[PDB]
């Protein structure tokens, strides 16, 4: 599941638009699903750019700059499972299996810190959006 | 620019107490344990 | 002739009152407190893990 979890551009959701007060449905201005490597837009001018973050393009850009801070701990998470997965097979072919279980334990400690850095930095720019009445 | 809610730091949970009080808690924590050890020394 | 009775003055009362206000109207009851963020208590997890 983690290889699927890293490789997709569907880690989160975003919808920035402006509302209409008097009994009228909302007008979406920007909407996109994204990941960490590529970003594939959904409703920004109806543009199909599966677009990297190192290239720019106004607030969701700076949101995307903070997801670069959430990079390393999912990448470290892959290596400790993969060492622990193959050492479970070499122990079948013990200490080969015991320490590999610790690499499964040391993995998920980085999963939490990975989810700590991910969710809290989103909550940073969640409030750091300039709050207007019309912009839902 | 009129400020909105500023971002709290990672050590913002200990905000409602000063640094001296948290410090005086720890030095209270040490010596009371020393007293408990020393009372337990001079008593069966 | 303007300053002796305040045509400068009384019109400066009106045009500076005219365009709406942004004062104590929204400091008092245009807020409701929210749920805590994780970022309010994130550093405990850093102390935890």
């Amino acid at each position: 599941l983690l290889g699927i979890a890293v490789s997709t551009d569907y880690w989160l959701y975003l919808e920035e638009g402006i509302i209409l007060p008097q009994n009228q449905s909302t007008e979406v201005k920007m909407s996109l699903h994204s990941g960490l490597w590529r970003v594939c837009f959904l409703a920004g001018e109806e543009r199909g750019r599966c677009f990297t973050i190192e290239y720019v393009m106004e607030s969701t850009v700076n949101v995307l700059k903070m997801i670069r801070s959430a990079t390393p701990f999912p990448l470290v998470s892959l290596f400790f499972m993969f060492i622990g997965f193959i050492l479970s097979n070499i122990g079948h072919i013990t200490i080969l299996a015991f320490v590999s279980g610790i690499f499964f334990i040391l993995s998920g400690l980085s999963l939490v810190v990975g989810l700590v850095l991910y969710i809290s930095s989103i909550n940073d720019e969640m409030l750091n959006r300039t709050k207007d009445a019309e912009t839902y | 620019k009129k400020p909105q809610k500023s971002k709290p730091g990672v050590f913002s949970f200990l905000d409602p107490l000063a640094y001296e009080i948290w410090m005086c808690i720890v030095f209270a924590y040490i010596g009371v344990s020393v007293v408990l050890f020393l009372v337990s020394r001079f008593s069966p | 002739k303007l300053s002796e009775q305040g045509v400068l003055d009384k019109l400066k009362n009106k045009w500076w009152y005219d365009k709406g206000e942004c004062g104590a109207k929204d400091s008092g009851s245009k807020e409701k407190t929210s749920a805590l963020s994780l970022s309010n208590v994130a550093g405990v997890f850093y102390i935890l893990v």
